[PDB]
């Protein structure tokens, strides 16, 4: 029926919002995710380099 | 004599149903009918509306 065809619209389109706000909620937290992994990436290339800085000064000392 | 008294059955969604209450309310020209059993359900609308 028309009314039939009008309630699965709006029941399907109150779905399809609700999973485009969850899914641009899940993008937010995988952009989260890649924020803090490259922050985490970041943090352990300064250590990195620290590191080998600290191992020349300690060979260039012996 | 004895009239026709013909049957109406109606149908569609929930506020548009409350929007007709309201004008067969103001239309008041047809007796009530349950007919409940099949397929359907109560129509018990709210506590909210309830209160």
């Amino acid at each position: 029926s028309k009314l039939e065809a009008i309630l699965s619209q709006e029941v399907e389109a109150e779905i399809q919002a609700l999973l485009q706000e969850a899914e641009a909620k899940a993008e937010a937290v995988k952009r989260e995710a890649e924020e803090k992994a490259k922050a985490l990436l970041q943090a352990r290339e300064r250590a990195l380099e620290a590191q080998y800085r600290a191992a020349l000064r300690r060979a260039e000392s012996a | 004599m004895i009239a026709p008294m013909e049957k109406l059955v109606l149908a569609g969604p929930k506020g548009r149903a409350k929007e007709l209450l309201q004008s067969l309310q103001q239309a008041g020209v047809v007796h009530l009918e349950t007919l409940r059993p099949e397929a359907l359900s109560a129509y018990q609308l709210s506590p909210e509306e309830r209160a």
